[PDB]
RNA sequence: AAACUCAGUUGACACAAAAUAGACUACGAAAGUGGCUUUAACAUAUCUGAACACACAAUAGCUAAGACCCAAACUGGGAUUAGAUACCCCACUAUGCUUAGCCCUAAACCUCAACAGUUAAUCAACAAAACUGCUCGCCAGAACACUACGAGCCACAGCUUAAAACUCAAA
């Protein structure tokens, strides 16, 4: 099925960079996936100090790699992705288009709940 | 501007300054306001040690630690210590709940410091290290 | 030759009037109090409004005032309650006196 | 809005096991609760403060 | 892990650190830390958890019912218009 | 019978349903400033959907969204990410 | 009081637990399930049906091997008391966690069986209004008795099933 692989790279020179992705990409064609797409989030400073192969990191490039990919292919891309030194983070969801709008026309109104209580006098 | 109550961002063109210097660069005042104990302790923008107080340390015993008077006094222990290495102005950071948790920064006023920010970091799991089970009195 | 109380309903003002929220209604003040009014608009229940701090000793008793209705009749359910409990009066905004 | 009490409680016909267990009925009485029940400490303290150094 | 001095900072105005304290404690407050702070200082076992979240759950329901009478009747604390029947 | 007589029929006068302010629109996890928009500045909290008006699925939605990127690290935890403070004030919440 | 010389800032750092959301009421047959991602996945019918079998069954507990932050029966000490084999304070172990097997008990209760249907002329009291059809399970005074004997069970101070004698006019 279609997932994206959300993924945070370590600030580094545009080389080294492009080279990761490539290894990345590279890992992913070969464990079977067809990469849809690649694209590129920026680099910026990460929500907390994220510490990986026991060097920590304050900054980082996010990208984003769409493609489809067989079920079980999704572990061992896992663990490529934990191995890899030069990926600060990695995590492959469900790609988000793959779910719909369902229609919710609006907050319908709940009524007060009745008859909760027999209505004996006291 | 009219006033902000968010501290300013770090590594920012901020107008602030006091004395001159950087909100990142005010020194720090933590404080640990335990239940029966209060502690103080003044660092500077590099966690350099600067003072410390505690209400052991300024002499109450026992019961009478865990008191706002006996917190009051030791910030103004801990603001005397400070001012003769320098401290004009100080970002507080207060964690736990206890009597001294007040006391402690009105005591750290009184004895000359001024106070800039007040930062709450109270412990709080978000889950984890399950408490001691509840008493029964 | 007599209408039936079905074309009364049909062709009646109020009938006329759909949903009374935010509508323009013409009211009289049947009955003041010191500072109350207790202002008629047709509906089966009159309003209450505080007299206006503007022109205030400019409403008297048959004073024709316009109303921006809120509530026809002011009511609602409570927790537990069997039947919805009512204030018997119309919510309704004072805007000022019709000439 | 007033959180739903639509198949909260323990009911007949109520698949769900109870949400709320009111330990009293969930209907409004006809009455509220009564209005329930150390200043200068700090001039005493400065007070004391300076009867201690004089 | 995270930057200091942007969680729960509140930056005291001109000076008024009793202003700024209960602002501080307000937030704390409305957020709930306060209250999560007392109950986890001792372990709350899950059935008593439980109970006192349906107790408080009950209240809730019960005092917003009764404000919102309250609110709804407050109009009808005018003076008797019909003083003398 | 009587061409006066009342017709079954919907109410015509029904008012529309007030869609939540989300209603309709695609909540995701990469959205760190609409994540944002819906949490305490001062303790990241996620607030309640009586402060946020949402819907019971945009804000689980919400929610859901909120803790995916916390915990992948598109979003801060303990609190709001303070580039996105000057934003829209959609959350019906008063501190000072 | 005993107890530790250890305590505070900052940085690194789990095989433990899973703030806020949740004022939501969803999933599962029940027990149970509220951090994130992925994989597999949530029986059937347009009925009921098992000590008469199969599969599950919170917590506790047993065997073996690991983990051990924190909590914690037991144990020790401190305090309390007339005494305190407790309530309060401190330390710590089994244990709570993982793996593989057992054990099969709960106020396992929403003390309200499954399916279908009704609101019509009501209903001992309280509780969560009163009923109709159908099927299965269970009950026939209290206590003896979550007991004895027999039987079965990886259970060996156990579990399920479960009496009788004597006694009472009550319960
Ligand atoms: S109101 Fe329609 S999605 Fe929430
Ligand atoms: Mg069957
Ligand atoms: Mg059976
Ligand atoms: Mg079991
Ligand atoms: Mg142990
Ligand atoms: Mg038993
Ligand atoms: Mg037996
Ligand atoms: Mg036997």
């Amino acid at each position: 099925p279609r997932y994206e692989l959300a993924l945070i790279l370590k600030a580094m020179q545009r080389p080294e960079t492009a080279a990761t992705l490539k290894r990345t990409i590279e890992a992913l064609m070969d464990r079977g996936a067809i990469v849809r797409d690649l694209e590129n989030l920026g680099e910026r400073a990460l929500p907390y100090r994220i510490s990986a192969h026991s060097q920590q990191h304050n900054r980082g490039g996010y990208f984003l790699v769409d493609f489809y990919a067989p079920t079980a292919a999704v572990e061992s891309m896992v663990e490529h992705l934990s191995r890899d030194i030069d990926v600060i983070r990695g995590n492959i969801v469900k790609h988000p288009l793959t779910q719909e709008l369902k229609e919710c026309e609006g907050i319908v109104p709940v009524p007060l709940a009745e008859k909760l209580y027999s209505t004996k006098k006291r | 501007t009219k006033f902000s109550i968010y501290p300013p961002i770090p590594g920012e063109e901020s107008s602030l300054r006091w004395a001159g210097k950087k909100f990142e660069e005010i020194p720090i005042a933590h404080i640990k306001a335990s239940h029966n104990n209060t502690q103080i302790q003044v660092v500077s923008a590099s966690n350099e040690p600067l003072a410390f107080a505690s209400c052991g340390t300024e002499g109450f015993r026992n019961a009478k630690k865990g008191t706002g008077i006996a917190a009051q006094t030791a910030g103004i222990a801990a603001a005397a210590r400070a001012k003769q290495k320098g401290v004009i102005h100080i970002r507080v950071v207060v964690k736990g709940l206890g009597p001294g948790r007040l006391s402690a920064m009105h005591g750290l006023i009184m004895g000359g410091l001024e106070v800039i920010s007040i930062t709450d970091n109270t412990p709080i799991p978000h889950n984890g290290c399950r408490p001691r089970k509840a008493r029964k009195l | 030759n007599v209408e039936s109380f079905a074309s009364m309903l049909r062709h009646s003002p109020l009938t006329q009037m759909g949903p009374a929220k935010d509508k323009l209604v013409i009211g009289r003040i049947f009955h003041i109090v010191e500072n109350d009014l207790y202002i008629d608009f047709g509906g089966k229940f009159h309003c209450v409004c505080r007299r206006p701090e503007v022109d205030g000793e400019k409403y008297q008793k048959g004073t024709r005032v316009r109303l921006r209705l809120l509530d026809l009749e002011l009511t609602s359910r409570f927790l537990g309650a069997t039947t919805d409990t009512t204030v018997l009066e119309a919510n309704a905004v004072l805007l000022g006196i019709q000439e | 809005a007033t959180p739903s009490l639509r198949g909260r409680l323990a009911r007949f016909g109520n698949p769900r096991k109870p949400v709320l267990k009111p330990n009293k009925p969930l209907i409004l009485a006809n009455r509220v609760g009564e209005r329930r029940r150390a200043t200068c400490i700090t001039e005493m303290s400065v007070m004391m403060a300076c009867w201690k150094q004089n | 892990k995270h930057l200091k001095f942007i969680a729960r900072t509140v930056m005291v105005q001109e000076g008024n650190v009793e202003s700024a304290y209960r602002t501080l404690n307000r937030i704390l407050t409305m957020d709930g830390l306060i209250e999560d702070i007392k109950h986890r200082r001792y372990y709350e076992k899950p059935c008593r958890r439980r109970q006192r979240e349906s107790y408080e759950r009950c209240r809730r329901i019960y005092n917003m019912e009764m404000a919102r009478k309250i609110n709804f009747l407050m109009r009808k604390n005018r003076a008797d218009p019909w003083q003398g029947c | 019978s009587n061409e006066d007589l009342p017709i079954s029929m919907e109410n015509p006068y029904k008012e529309p349903l007030k869609k939540c302010i989300l209603c309709g629109k695609h909540v995701d996890y990469k959205n760190v400033q609409l994540l944002s928009q819906f949490v305490s500045p001062f303790t990241g909290c996620i607030y309640g959907r009586h402060i946020t008006g949402l819907c019971g699925k945009k804000q689980k939605e919400i929610t859901k969204a909120i803790k995916r990127a916390q915990i992948m690290g598109f979003m801060p935890v303990t609190y709001k990410d303070p580039a996105y403070l000057k934003d829209p004030k959609v959350c019906n919440i008063r501190y000072r």
